[PDB]
């Protein structure tokens, strides 16, 4: 499971100062990699979060504590 | 709209990606905290694609490179091993 | 008031992984004025947390909540 | 010794820092707090050198020039404009 190449490169391009920026395929790969790491360090943070505290489930309160330092990490 | 789709997309992967967490994890996650993760993965796209650009123009070029994405990948010493564990087998080709 | 470029200097070659890593002196200078602003920032940031709390003064707990985003502001 | 003395350094100056800002704001500063910014500066020199030293490889330097320390600058936009502002009366000279 993850992301699809004509996406990443699409919310990429959004962002590019110049319209000159390009990017390779295997870099556009590489980011279609990180951004699953990204989502699933999320994810897993936040259930550890929410095992910590003994939550029923992941909800917001559980994640906002752990964004600070995902975002530090990324 | 075009990034409204975007979006919709971002949040499709994402769902996709938390059910595979909370599968293997037991634990559920609510619609508000896939949604959360979604619009956090769209603002991150932001962050990315300007250092990307930054690194690429830095080491004078236009297009983005592998070694812009290892650089933007150095943050954690566990994610750079993975960034450069993956830039292997994707150049398995 | 500031930091001087020769305890600059040799903070950062404390970290440097290659021996033969050099910084230019204008470079050096940037960074004694970065230092200083990240510094102010701490200090700056910590004051707007007591004052909003209406502590009697910057204690470290009012400064933890602050260090997240001044990390990822640099 | 070496490490112990370049601490008590930055201990100094974040102490003259952070006096000037109680002197301007009205607020003082607990002697707990000044170590723990003395500390967090002492260790956030780790991160901007292996960065500066990554961003000057990246450009195939191995001295660490003044477009590095602005890529490093770059983080907030406000951050941006006094490292864009600042680097050029250092080069008034």
């Amino acid at each position: 499971s993850g992301f699809r190449k004509e996406l990443v490169s699409r919310l990429l391009h959004l962002h590019f100062k110049d319209d000159k920026t390009k990017v390779s395929g295997d870099a556009l790969q590489l980011m279609v990699e990180l951004l699953k790491v990204f989502v699933v360090e999320a994810a897993v943070r936040g259930v550890r979060q929410a095992q910590a505290e003994d939550a029923l489930r992941v909800d917001v309160d559980q994640l906002e504590k752990v964004l600070p330092q995902l975002l530090l990490d990324f | 709209s075009y990034q409204q789709r975007l979006k919709a997309a971002v949040h499709y992967t994402v769902g996709c990606l938390c059910e595979e967490v909370a599968l293997d994890k037991a634990m559920q996650f609510s619609k508000q905290t896939i949604a959360a993760i979604s619009e956090l993965t769209f603002r991150q796209c932001e962050n990315f694609a300007k250092d990307l650009e930054m690194f690429a123009r830095h080491a004078k070029r236009t297009t983005i490179n592998t070694e812009d994405v290892k650089l933007l990948a150095r943050r954690s010493n566990s994610l750079l091993k993975y960034i450069t564990d993956k830039s292997e087998e994707i150049a398995q080709a």
